[PDB]
DNA sequence: GGCTGATCGTGCAAAAGTCGTGCCAGCCGTCT
DNA sequence: AGACGGCTGGCACGACTTTTGCACTCGACTAA
């Protein structure tokens, strides 16, 4: 139960009001879900709600539906125990199993097999469950963090997405606000990134952005919100070079042409 | 084994029993006097072989098997008086309390 | 790859053999186990009032000497009353016989007759009955001793005569068809002979007590149970500073080559000592948390347990576990008892129950206690209580658990109310 | 008693009892023989001091 | 051992104090240095034992 | 066996007849379907039929269908003894042999491969089977239990599932009453969701509901049949966040963006 | 040659034992 | 007074346990 701002900025946008409303869904341990495009901080968002329990404590872990192996990723949710395939040397503890009475981010839920989304309704925050060739089931607690950037909703209309999943998940629903809507945040974002920039390329001092550039930011639409904008940053602070004058060029597109 | 306080001694008459409680303990406010016995305690003894003189003997008397020592607590010689009060600690994990 | 289930492909060999340092370390020898390490320290250089007792007690031998010194007796019968005291058994009967006490006298003028006397005289002394070595002439020592006022005496007499079988067998019915004694008139003779004090000389024994050290200490104050060992009965070892500051200024070779040697083995001594300690603490922990589960089920109600079981509890093999649970004892505020004491066979119970042999033993003999004089508890009745208890049990094999309790036959064990 | 050490057996003389530590030869019948399995001598126990 | 008796104080513990402790220190004392004896010990050390 | 409560919050007439025909069916042994759909009160149901049979000393163990990896389904359902495959280091007992004698609930009865009831067809009927490496076949007996929320006769129309298996498997069927079709006291079933959700969230007293909150909440499409009710329930609760007041404005639909 | 010296080394398995439970042969207590 | 009845008690085959008897060749060369 620390403080422990960390990379806590933006609160000029009602991000800040959202970060109040997620203050107090920090103590409830029912399902939470997130909703956001890509490059919103939601990673960060659910760190900081992991954190802001003292069950921080606690083991919080972070998962993505990135399928590697199909079975493999089967394994890692259930558990392999010793022997259970040809060649187990030992007992494979679950993913699950790793964290239990600490928070679990899941991601790529849109990104989620039918068969996955049915073995992960399987426990559906039944939270029981049984190993790979586990002899007895065993139950755990944790609190898990949903995530996506798609429109649930819809999939579920469309019949993509499991609708008792979805049911089962999504106690609560957290709209990421529109970065690209976050104009006056993205003034002291730039600071931020200016700041840590600084602290990076350890140079004389930070000459500027001067208006130029920010104008150009204005007519930008940020398709990567968070993301993009710090590594935009960082490329025009190289393309610039000399820190004489603040710059007011912006390095746009790196897969177009520096020239 | 365990020592329990169950005033079965034996080799004793019941004359000396009298005065003590069923637990083994003396009634409060009796009067003693030389080496009567107090509390009635005994110590389990290591167990023998079918030994078909003790299996005799407790075919015959049983209830003992010489399978403990008087170990009884007795009032010193040259002393007499009488019970005002007794006390008995018993720390958890045993939970036996005939009379506590 | 892929998850599958193919038996044909090549391995390599199980665990590397011919670790005998930790075989060693993995079975428990306690002050054995000091031992040896005592001895090797010794091989191994670089490792590191005015208040008595003064008690004479005379435990009836002395007491007995005095009796023989203060008796009139010839020089060749007081030679005879001492070797008689020779050979008296802590109970207060005789160890060897009468003919063994005549041969071990050596002497043609020795004469059964005169060991008669002896022994009447040996009898006549207190207590009566002395170094017998029969229960029914200690017994009739001790009804002669007795009045003749006394009620049931000629009848009591008569029965230790010859009479000791039916009692022995407790055959009531038979000893009074073959007696023609009075019925239920007996009950009160058979009950003066049972005050009759057997082994009259157990009273010269003095308790000693037991000194047992444990290894396993367990409190759980409060819950929060907790194992831990006697760190008094923990060993420690330490390397000599002062040698070990003398290795590599040393300018002779072989001097050198030694101490490298010596700090070597001392070295791993030492880490094999630290790992089958901790070994020991995982075990006691894992069987802590097996055993809390059977401390709040109570004796009665034990669980019963597995080496398979408690070995998975661990990451060890199921060898080094049998090895640690060798002479093993532990202490809880219930009481102190071996580490192998807690495993026990599991009874197929109704509903499925599995039922621990130690427990069900248990929960037999506390029923068997409560039962009634007149009419002992039948072994096929036992299946009734077994039924009462809604667990299924072996009651034909419940016989084998009864006679290792040392229970005595139901019908050995009826007697008058 | 130990086995050639303080309070030991074959030395400082026999134990409490003309019996022998082997278990053996434990009878007055024995007066200064020697038993096999523990070298001890069936005497008295005051000799011991 | 006699004129020494074990005088047990706990029971568990005879702890034979001002009579043996010097007679264990000097016999372990002994031992280790006889033992070290055949095995050709540095000088310096075997002196200081 | 004699008595036992669990739940049951449900008092409606169809609630109630659907519990004396389960009582009824309690008694018997004889495998049975349950039916209905998401959040219908099936885990209870099932649960409640499992504790009632005279198996209530016999273990009740469940089983979701789409779980069991295609790898080693057969291990999972038969199951292995030791040296039959590679890493057989034992002979691992099967999921009926954990539930024999007992009952085996299995889950989500639609949701598992052809393959699956293919290999399960004949062992329920003949009622022995054999593991990996078995000597003879085991005849154990258990009652069987499996549900699913889909129309099952659909599926057999389209041939989605054997119909020889469910042939031998539909011995009277359950089915479940949906939330519009619960015409028990929407009100009622929330009362103790308040009461629990008051204890959760160590609020002092429930603030209640209001005449126009208790109509919206008969106005209500109810697609989740209790979760949604109990989801919709918990998340107004969260959102009041004050016993100052009774509750007259619920927010049930995620979709909807607060200002 | 003759082993010869040495990182680094937390089972195992395999024949052996030992128990669980039942299963049959005798025996006495007894009352027909 | 001879037969049922439960005991008693050893013998048997499975079913869990278990103890001990097990160290390659290195990476140094090793050269005749
Ligand atoms: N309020 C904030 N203050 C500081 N950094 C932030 C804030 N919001 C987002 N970020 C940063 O922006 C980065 C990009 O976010 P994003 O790509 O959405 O992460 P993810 O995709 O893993 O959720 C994150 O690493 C996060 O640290
Ligand atoms: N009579 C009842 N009493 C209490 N809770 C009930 C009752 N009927 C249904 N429920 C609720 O329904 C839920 C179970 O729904 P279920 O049909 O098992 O979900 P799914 O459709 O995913 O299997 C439980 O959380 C339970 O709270
Ligand atoms: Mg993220
Ligand atoms: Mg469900």
């Amino acid at each position: 139960m620390a403080e422990y701002k960390d990379n806590l900025l933006g609160e000029a946008n009602s991000f800040l009001e959202v970060l109040e409303q997620v203050s107090h869904l920090a103590p409830l341990d029912k399902p939470v879900l997130i909703i956001g495009e890509r490059g919103t901080g939601k990673e960060l968002i659910a760190s900081r709600l992991h954190y802001l329990s003292s069950r921080w404590q606690g083991p919080f872990i972070s998962l993505n539906c990135a399928a590697l192996n199909e079975n493999l990723l089967d394994s890692e949710l259930f558990g392999h125990e010793a022997g259970a395939f040809t060649g187990a040397q030992k007992r494979h503890p679950g993913r699950f199993e790793r964290a239990d009475g600490g928070t679990l981010f899941l991601d790529e839920l849109a990104t989620a097999p039918m068969m996955v989304q049915e073995k992960l309704l399987r426990v559906i925050e039944y939270g029981e469950l049984e190993r790979v060739g586990g002899s007895q089931p065993l139950q755990v607690n944790v609190r898990l963090v949903c995530a996506t950037n798609a429109d649930l909703p819809a999939m579920v209309n469309e019949g993509t997405f499991r609708a008792d999943l979805l049911d089962r998940l999504a106690f609560d629903v957290v709209q990421l606000p529109p970065l690209r809507e976050r104009e006056s945040d993205i003034m002291l974002m730039a600071e931020y990134f200016a700041i840590q920039m600084c602290r990076e390329i350890k140079l004389p001092l930070f000459p500027g952005f001067t208006e130029r550039a920010r104008e150009t930011l204005l007519n930008y639409r940020w398709p990567g919100n968070i993301r993009e904008l710090k590594n935009v940053v960082e490329r025009s602070v190289y393309r610039h070079g000399t820190s004489d004058y603040p710059l007011d060029d912006i390095i746009i597109d790196p897969f177009k042409r520096r020239p | 084994g365990p020592e329990e306080i169950t005033a079965d001694i034996p080799n004793v008459g019941e004359a000396a029993l009298s005065k003590l409680d069923e637990s083994g303990i003396v009634y409060i406010g009796a009067e003693v006097t030389g080496g009567d016995i107090l509390v009635g305690k005994v110590t389990p003894k290591g167990e023998t072989q079918l030994t078909p003189e003790e299996k005799l003997l407790r075919a015959i008397f049983g209830e003992k098997a010489s399978d403990v020592k008087d170990s009884s607590l007795r009032v010193p010689n040259g002393v007499s008086g009488t019970v005002i009060d007794v006390q008995v600690f018993t720390r958890d994990g045993v939970e036996k309390d005939k009379r506590a | 790859m892929k998850q599958g289930l193919q038996l044909r492909l090549s391995q390599q060999l199980a665990m590397t053999p011919q670790l005998q340092q930790a075989i060693r370390l993995l079975q428990l020898s306690t002050l054995e186990l000091q031992q040896e390490l005592q001895q090797a320290l010794e091989s191994n250089p670089l490792l590191e009032l005015p208040v008595y007792q003064g008690e004479t007690t005379q435990t009836l031998q002395d007491y007995l000497m005095w009796q023989v010194e203060l008796t009139p007796f010839t020089d060749t019968d007081r030679a005879i009353a001492t070797s008689i005291v020779d050979a008296v058994d802590d109970t207060g009967y005789l160890t060897i016989q009468i003919e063994d006490i005549v041969d071990s006298i050596g002497d043609d003028e020795i004469g059964l007759e005169e060991v008669e006397a002896v022994l009447k005289r040996i009898q006549r002394f207190d207590p009566v009955g002395v170094a017998a070595k029969d229960l029914r002439d200690c017994l009739l020592i001790q009804l002669s001793q007795f009045a003749k006022e006394t009620p049931w005496l000629e009848e009591a007499r008569l029965i230790i005569s010859d009479h000791l079988d039916l009692l022995a067998n407790h055959d009531f019915r038979t000893l009074m068809r073959v007696t023609r004694l009075k019925e239920e008139v007996l009950k009160e003779a058979v009950n003066l002979i049972q005050s009759l004090d057997p082994r009259p000389g157990q009273s010269i024994q003095t308790s000693e007590p037991e000194y047992v050290i444990p290894d396993v200490l367990v409190r759980k104050v409060s819950g929060r149970w907790t194992v831990e060992l006697n760190a008094d009965s923990i060993p420690r070892l330490k390397i000599n500073q002062q040698y070990a500051a003398m290795g590599n200024s040393a300018r002779n070779d072989a001097d050198g080559q030694f101490i490298r040697s010596n700090l070597q083995e001392a070295r791993w001594l030492i880490k094999s000592l630290e790992s089958r300690n901790d070994t020991l603490l995982r075990v006691s922990r894992c069987i802590v948390e097996q055993q809390q589960a059977f401390f709040e089920q109570g004796e009665e109600y034990m669980k019963p347990m597995v080496l398979a079981d408690i070995a998975q509890a661990v990451e060890m093999h199921e060898s080094t576990i049998s090895r640690v649970t060798t002479q093993k004892y532990l202490h809880s505020p219930r009481g102190i008892f071996e580490l192998k004491y807690f495993f026990s066979s599991h009874v197929n119970t109704e509903g499925g129950g599995e039922a621990s042999s130690t427990a069900i033993r248990a929960l037999v003999k506390k029923l068997i206690a409560a039962e009634n004089p007149a009419k002992p508890l039948s072994d096929s009745k036992l299946t009734s209580m077994l039924s009462e208890q809604g667990i299924m049990v072996a009651r034909r094999t419940v016989a084998k658990y009864r006679e290792s309790l040392s229970i005595p036959p139901s019908n050995q064990r009826k007697q008058l109310v | 008693p130990e086995r050639d050490g303080l309070f030991c057996a074959r030395i400082f003389g026999p134990v409490k009892d003309y019996e022998c530590l082997c278990g053996k030869y434990k009878r007055l019948k024995h007066r200064g023989v020697i038993c096999e399995k523990c070298g001890v001598e069936v005497t008295q126990t005051k000799v011991r001091r | 051992p006699d004129l020494r008796p074990l005088v047990p104080l706990d029971g568990g513990r005879f702890a034979t104090s001002d009579l043996n402790d010097l007679y264990r220190r000097v016999i372990n004392r002994n031992n280790r240095l006889k033992r070290l004896l055949d095995l050709a010990a540095p000088d310096i050390i075997v002196r200081n034992e």
